[PDB]
């Protein structure tokens, strides 16, 4: 299966320090099923993109701990280096080992660094971020700016940023993570009050402050734990349901179509 | 300051660069790049002296700087600077690289190609490629409306091609690409590649004529 939060993932960024291209992972033609025409990010597409540009990529860097996404060769016929540098998993931001890694083989590579994990945004701009401070002198501020203004808001794991200024900066002065975009969270499973009429003195509520309090307390009223609406859902009668109107006392009621 | 091949020893025919003649006509200070693992596997490509590795391995070392000592009285500097004798190398016939340059006229006329006559009597005939000699080829073309074999040496033919042909590229940046050209002119040739749609222009000599698909 395709990785979550991938098709609605832009594929690049703009460069960053004039040296690195920050990327989501490319997926091969095996996953052509599965991604419309619009949405398809095979290898070929970012080496095409870079010839109209007459721009050549040194070095590809991969990060996701996997071959499952696309084949390597890909990016090896096109005569760029290909590495797979394995990161430290469940989730823990790239060790002091991973960074030394990273460091070691890019600054042996105009041309562009590639370097791409899942998504795009974490261990690459946290290793890029490292890169920037450690061997071009730059600020962990700037770094962590700059990358959030290439790649949008770049790093959005609050333990990566904190790590990050604890490494080379103030810990107690790191950023807290960025709020983020709608588009993140569009694929995890309305705007016309009611269907066919047009209603005076009713406008639906997008004010960010007033909206999560109606929610809040709608759902404080209910003793409703998890998240959503907390009205009763009714179920469909079957001839295991209709038992139930014996059992106890029931009222019943037309039900006209309507919106709840 | 020229080049020389070593002729016994690990560096056999490897490139090294005279850089002091001694006048006593016994050896000459060479310039390597050594063929050694640093004392580590024996108890080998050719690969930069890392002076750091063999300061930590330890062995036969002896350090001044970047001028060093190591494994058999070789010595080297920042590359190996070493005597060898003038009969243990070869100093006619070496002819080095580009590529050892960074370390430290040509005809070439193919079956099938198409050429032009620039000057003489048998001037502006265009025929294709039979055979290929050296320097004097004294070709036999295939020219439009002639069923006769003539000869032309190398000086006097050119490789011409016709706009809207297969064309390739043998040497120099544009070596690999593939495409169409467009318009000919006295020497400048203009072409468009199969991959992309930018405009190469090459010498007409740095063109051939070959019907294979490009690979990208
Ligand atoms: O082959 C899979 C799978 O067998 C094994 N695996 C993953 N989770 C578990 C588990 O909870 N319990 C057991 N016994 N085995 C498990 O891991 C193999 C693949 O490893 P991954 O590299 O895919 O692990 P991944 O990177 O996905 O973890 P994470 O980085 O997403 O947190």
């Amino acid at each position: 299966k395709i990785p979550p939060r991938w098709l609605n993932c832009p594929r690049r960024g703009q460069p960053v320090a004039g040296r690195f291209l920050p990327l989501k992972t490319m997926l091969g033609p095996r996953y052509d099923s599965q991604v419309a025409e619009e949405n398809r990010f095979h290898p070929s597409m970012l080496s095409n993109y870079l010839k109209s540009l007459k721009v050549k990529m040194g070095l590809l860097v991969d990060l996701t701990n996997t071959s499952r996404f696309y084949d390597r060769n890909d990016i090896e016929k096109e005569g760029i280096k290909y590495i797979k540098l394995q990161c430290k998993g469940h989730g823990e931001c790239p060790t002091t080992e991973n960074t030394e890694t990273f460091i070691r083989l890019c600054e042996r590579f105009p041309e562009l660094i590639g370097v791409h994990c899942t998504h795009g945004f974490n261990r690459t701009g946290f290793l890029i971020c490292a890169f920037l401070v450690e061997k071009m002198d730059w600020s962990i501020e700037a770094a962590v700016a700059t990358f959030a203004q290439a790649r949008p808001p770049g790093i959005y794991k609050g333990d990566y940023l904190k790590e990050l200024f604890r490494r080379y900066g103030d810990i107690e002065e790191a950023p807290p993570p960025p709020l983020l975009p709608d588009w993140c969270f569009e694929d995890d499973e309305g705007a016309i009050f009611l269907e066919g009429v047009t209603v005076k003195g009713v406008t639906q509520v997008t004010t960010q402050p007033k909206l999560g309090e109606v929610q809040q307390k709608c759902h404080q009223f209910c003793g409703w734990e998890g998240s959503g609406f907390p009205g009763a859902q009714p179920v469909s009668m079957d001839k295991q349901n209709i038992k139930l109107l014996d059992l106890k006392p029931y009222k019943v009621s037309w039900k006209a179509d309507g919106t709840r | 300051k020229s080049w020389v091949r070593l002729k016994r020893g690990i560096y056999k025919d490897d490139i090294a660069q005279v850089d002091y003649v001694e006048p006593s006509q016994n050896t000459i200070s060479l310039k390597m790049i050594p063929r050694i693992d640093y004392d580590r596997i024996k108890a080998p490509p050719q690969r930069l002296f890392d002076a750091e590795k063999i300061r930590s391995l330890g062995g036969d070392v002896a350090s001044d700087g970047d001028f060093l000592i190591f494994e058999g009285n070789r010595y080297s500097r920042k590359f190996l600077f070493k005597s060898f004798a003038m009969s243990a190398v070869i100093t006619e016939g070496v002819k080095p690289t580009l590529s050892e340059l960074e370390k430290f006229r040509e005809h070439n006329f193919q079956p099938g190609d198409n050429v032009e006559v620039c000057e003489g009597e048998l001037i502006n005939l265009q025929g294709k490629i039979l055979s290929v000699d050296g320097n004097k080829i004294t070709i036999m073309p295939k020219h439009e409306d002639l069923k006769d074999m003539l000869e032309f040496p190398a000086q006097e033919l050119r490789k011409y091609f016709k706009m809207g042909d297969h064309v390739k590229v043998i040497a120099g940046r544009f070596e690999g690409d593939t495409g169409l050209i467009v318009r000919v002119e006295e020497n400048f040739v203009i072409l468009f590649s199969d991959l992309t749609m930018h405009e190469l222009k090459v010498l007409p000599r740095d063109l051939q004529l070959c019907s294979e698909t490009a690979s990208g």
